């Protein structure tokens, strides 16, 4: 069926043209069991003021566009209280859902493809050099792909057919992902568990996985239409808990 | 049996509403049709099977990740043991094999293939016997030798291996020695909680060094060595699965590249020649 | 001690011998005979099981 | 105050207090200059990786008419190092009233998100810091000496492991001993 | 006996001289049950992360000294997290455990009293006035009592013997109190329920009671002794549950 | 299972009057507070285990304890054998290892690595058949070789090794030897009743001489060779565990050093950067 | 003759075989299984049994 509503906490998302859920590699995001765990003290579980829906910023999809990807736990670090917990706590552990939405009409075309890519390791622009930090992940808004080469000496290589990591952009398609067709669809909902080689990290130090939105067929319109075609992403926490409180930092 | 295909069962003509070949790729499902849907086949009993292609029987072939040479000589002491920073990411066979998942836990074997030769110059040797080599593992932190004849060559608790030539090569089992619970191949993230440092894989790559040597003076002249390192992974499980890469490594540290074309040129779309 | 396996034939005296020699279980030889699969993980990751003949939308 | 028996004491004084720290050091067992020497650290050198919860006690070697309580911190390494004990009090601390029974074992716990830790640690898997502040501070009567010394014990638990063997960077040699 | 220890969340309190626990006034401090809930939406219930002791300022108890007195939960308004719940929920319901510690000596010599007012109105200097938010109390440190009249327009009556409030200052004794002699006591522990005329109320504008810590008998010692005696007070927290949230406010 | 750790049992808050942090040290007693007495703990289930960092497992890996070489040349037949006063003191690695504890008692396998080389000069050998050296144990009080080619290298009752070069390393079994119940690595005493002597451990090492040699004279130059022995105890036992130590050593026979510093030094005391 | 012992695996075909060739026990491999500890020793070499609970002095 086609209309689907994800309440979490004290928020709600209603779509009325849904293709499905995609969850993760088959698992449900959950809390920690008593069999895996290695932190020793008591973590806390926030229910309903850490897991609810936090809307990011807003993009522009114009008619010569080519990406953008978005970098998470970073992308919620001024986010309500989901952020306030993780400046507090050493460490941390949460399973999301991300809720992508873009309507245009019966007259306008088009194709993205929504990725979730789990430790994508992005390469620099200027091969023997390494990127900052601040070139990876912007404070709320996207970071966005070149249709030509990156010239930059401490940036991303932002092309759009290696991916920024230098695979193939076609074989994307392994991860959890969907397809905003205006032909079709109207939202892409991802829910993605835990996926770590380490029980719980730190979420400063450690992007757990990178959102990419990508088109694959360009929007093109016809002049009576709307020019304006924006994409809005939406993202839930999901049974998140935490580890090792001390002092705020930063800050 | 396992672990064969399935087989195709046999179909006749149709007139149905039920149409199994028009989906969604929207949904991100990749769809389960048979050829029986689309088309009338025949009953084939398929006896093919997929033992070939696990992933036990993928990654159980030895690949070398190391050529380290050494000498045998007098003066310049960093030319007379060689040294290695345990990594899977120097040789590209291996290195490929591995970026196709995100996390790897397994066991391994390591042989040691060691081959020699006689250095040139004047004051040959013309009556030499077989050599000795010791291959010391030391785990991160642990006292390293600045030459060779060192005191850290005694190697108490330190594993070594002292193997002559012209015996079968040096081969000992090693179990999953890492810190977490998986060999992290990708980290996206950085070394210091501000977000500084080194970013990769590079800062968990935890796992000591490598160092051999001769154990043998000789006396009279010089002979190099070749210690090439050998790495089967056994007992594997997979997780995560990546892409396959398309551009060529540069760094042995990095994920690093140049921006390459996704596939070769062909004369036209519709090219079915020739 | 002695685990009677079967040999690798080809569907239309198959068995050998096997000893754990050492005391650790990195020592072994290789699992090669483990043949399990599940491609619904990454064929199908969705929440609702969808039907071949039945419309997705 | 490593040629001399000094190293181990901690001072402690009079007036006023409590802008001051008592002590602080990092939480590295096998490599740091405090703790590295002791008898958990130097079997820790022989290996490579560690696991478990570390005790510290704390004995106060005070006169006997002496009072004092003060706060014993330990931090998870996530942010920066604190500086006063509003920013020490946020982590996991014990309170440590001085009286009859003159020993409180501060029980650090294990926390990190890997199930092991290195012996020769790095940025990776940094521990944190162990800082010690006055809660309200020494009052003497008169007669009394008015400064004291605080001793500091360290041991293991009993989920502490280690793992890995290897050589010590502590002993060497040059030639045979004749 | 003489001997307690108390342990809330990643941190306990040790003391060798104690009286015994006042609680409240009989009753535990504990969470709201569904027969009283007024608020319709799920509350959030940190454990760890805000029940826990927060040590605040030290004053000096000089021989001259009269008293002082600290409101709550005002005064944990940048304890921790329990600073940043408070922000970002409009409602807040807890109880407190409050430890107050100043040991001396066997030659000091002293007494306090350590009170929980519920509802402690205070009244003005300038009669036919008002007081302002800034003279009630202070954001970390305490404000005290003065031994002659107050003379200000905005400030509050900080005479000592009609404690502030219009009544005798030996009749407090009513309240959850314990005294620190420093002949046979070292400190005083007081468990404090949660008392309100409502079920839950929004922890900004309702201070919920004033700890006041008076000396009855003042200091006095000999000029070998010390000369600084300090009291500290540590306050925990206790079955700590929010409703209603929204945007930090503020900030 | 065996050998594992404890697990931390789940705890709450609490007000009690059983303090369990609070403690007295005067009576030598090491706590066991595990942390689930001074905060708020889960419960997790404990898999790490102290298999690793048992006697056995520590004791059983094998170090070099002596570096001995000998010629095969003519003229000065002190240098055609070696020998040793067979000791655990000449090598440093093992001889800590060893003084962590102050008894031991165990068996011992000892493996021989000899490694040769062609010595320099006119007239060299050009054409030489393999080497095989006879590695003699002298127990204490027998018949000591002067020389090689001597009647003492017959060994009727001496057990000696021949082995060729080439092949794997000699290694054979030993077991507890001594003359009491466990080799003291420490002796607080004297060796005559007077108060005289000998005063350490160097009174009590009884065990023996080992001689090596080349069994074949060449006839036409020098080939020096190296033995080095390697010293395993198993079977392990040990007993009233020591100090590790702290100055380095001086001598092969005492406990002689020189007063080092405590630790390494640090800025401050309170000195919890960078 | 057969001593059909466990290997060693980590807790979430595990036998192996091993024969005595030569006769001396001092011949044998080493006892790399035998886990047993007692700390109590040298961690409360007491006369008297203390508990955690209750003070010492
Ligand atoms: C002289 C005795 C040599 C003993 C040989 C042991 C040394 C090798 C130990 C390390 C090998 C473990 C496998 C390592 C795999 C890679 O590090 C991972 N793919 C990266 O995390
Ligand atoms: C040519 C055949 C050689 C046979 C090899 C046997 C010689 C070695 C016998 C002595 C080794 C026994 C272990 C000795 C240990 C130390 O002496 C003790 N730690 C000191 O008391
Ligand atoms: C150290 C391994 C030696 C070879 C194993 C002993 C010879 C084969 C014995 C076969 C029966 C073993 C008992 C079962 O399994
Ligand atoms: C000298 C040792 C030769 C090898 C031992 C004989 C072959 C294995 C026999 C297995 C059954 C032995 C009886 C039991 O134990």
């Amino acid at each position: 069926d086609r209309v689907r509503s994800i309440t979490l906490g004290n928020s709600t998302i209603t779509t009325q043209e849904c293709a499905n859920v995609v969850v993760g590699y088959g698992v449900w995001p959950s809390y920690l069991q008593d069999n895996e765990a290695t932190a020793e003290d008591q973590p806390t579980q926030p229910d309903v003021a850490t897991c609810r829906f936090y809307t990011l910023d807003s993009i522009q999809w114009q008619k010569e566009s080519d990406g953008w990807w978005w970098k998470f736990p970073e992308a919620l670090k001024n986010m309500g209280l989901f952020g306030q917990n993780m400046e507090y706590h050493y460490l941390g552990r949460s399973g999301y859902t991300i809720h992508v939405q873009c309507n245009a009409s019966k007259f306008h075309q088009g194709c993205l493809l929504v990725v979730c890519v789990p430790e994508a390791e992005m390469g620099c622009s200027d091969v023997e050099r390494e990127v900052v930090a601040a070139s990876l992940s912007s404070e709320d808004t996207a970071k966005s792909f070149s249709r030509t080469e990156s010239n930059g000496q401490h940036t991303v290589q932002t092309v759009v057919y290696n991916a920024g990591m230098g695979v193939g952009v076609g074989n994307l398609t392994i991860f959890p992902h969907q397809w905003i067709n205006l032909r079709t669809n109207n939202s892409a909902t991802i829910v993605m568990p835990y996926i770590n080689s380490v029980p719980m990290d730190n979420m400063f130090r450690h992007y757990n996985f990178t959102l990419m939105i990508i088109p694959f067929a360009k929007l093109e319109y016809t002049e009576q239409a709307s020019n304006y075609v924006p994409i809005t992403v939406t993202v839930a926490p999901m049974c998140a808990e935490y580890n090792g409180l001390r002092l705020a930092s930063h800050q | 049996a396992v672990a064969r295909v399935a087989d195709t069962m046999p179909t006749g003509p149709r007139n149905t509403e039920s149409v199994p070949a028009l989906t969604a790729v929207e949904t991100g499902h990749t769809s389960q049709v048979v050829p029986g849907d689309t088309m009338q086949t025949r009953h084939v009993k398929n006896y093919h099977s997929r033992t070939e292609s696990s992933i036990e029987n993928f990654l159980c072939r030895a690949a070398c990740v190391y050529i380290a040479t050494y000498k045998s000589a007098g003066g310049t002491p960093t030319e007379r043991y060689a040294s290695w920073r345990i990594n899977t990411r120097q040789m590209v066979q291996l290195r490929r094999k591995f970026e196709l998942f995100t996390y790897l836990r397994f066991d391994m074997e390591i042989t040691f293939v060691i081959t020699s030769t006689q250095d040139p110059g004047t004051q040959l040797a013309q009556d030499m016997p077989v050599l000795t080599h010791q291959i010391m593992y030391i785990p991160p932190g642990g006292p390293v030798p600045n030459s060779a004849t060192d005191f850290a060559w005694q190697s108490s608790t330190n594993p070594s291996i002292f193997w002559t030539e012209g015996c079968a090569p040096a081969r000992m089992s090693v179990p999953f020695i890492s810190i977490g619970n998986a060999y992290s191949n990708f980290y996206d993230g950085w070394s210091h909680f501000t977000q500084e440092g080194v970013y990769g894989f590079n800062s968990l790559n935890n796992m000591g060094h490598i160092y051999v040597r001769h154990v043998n003076e000789q006396s009279l002249g010089v002979s190099t060595s070749t210690l090439r390192v050998y790495f089967k992974p056994k007992h594997v499980r997979a997780w995560v699965p990546r892409p396959p890469r398309l551009s060529p490594y540069v760094k042995s540290s990095n994920v690093n590249f140049k921006p390459t074309a996704v596939t070769t040129e062909r004369k036209d779309i519709n090219d079915v020649g020739t | 001690g002695a685990q009677v396996s079967t040999q690798k034939t080809g569907a239309h005296t198959i068995h050998y011998t096997n000893i754990n020699y050492y005391k650790d279980a990195a020592s072994n030889s290789a699992n090669r005979q483990d043949f399990t699969q599940d491609p619904s993980k990454f064929t199908e990751p969705m929440k609702d099981v969808m039907i071949k003949s039945l419309p997705a939308l | 105050n490593i040629n001399s028996m000094e190293a181990y004491r901690i001072p402690v004084t009079g007036g006023d207090q409590l802008h001051t720290q008592v002590f602080g050091f990092q939480m590295q067992p096998g490599l740091n200059s405090v703790f590295k020497r002791t008898l958990l650290g130097e079997i820790l050198n022989y290996y490579a990786h560690w696991s478990g919860s570390v005790k510290l006690t704390f004995v106060f070697c005070g006169s006997a008419m002496a009072t004092g309580k003060f706060l014993l911190a330990y931090s998870p390494p996530g942010a920066s190092p604190p500086q006063n004990r509003k920013q020490a009090m946020l982590g996991t601390h014990v309170i440590w009233d001085v009286g009859l029974q003159s020993s409180c074992v501060l029980c650090i716990p294990w926390i990190s998100q890997t199930h092991y830790r290195l012996v020769q640690q790095d940025e990776y898997t940094s521990a944190g810091y162990v800082t010690c502040w006055y809660q309200t501070g020494l009052i003497v009567p008169p007669g009394a000496p008015p400064s004291c010394t605080i001793l500091c014990f360290a041991s293991a638990c009993n989920d502490f492991s280690v793992r890995m063997l290897r050589d010590t960077p502590f002993i060497e040699q040059t030639q045979l001993l004749q």
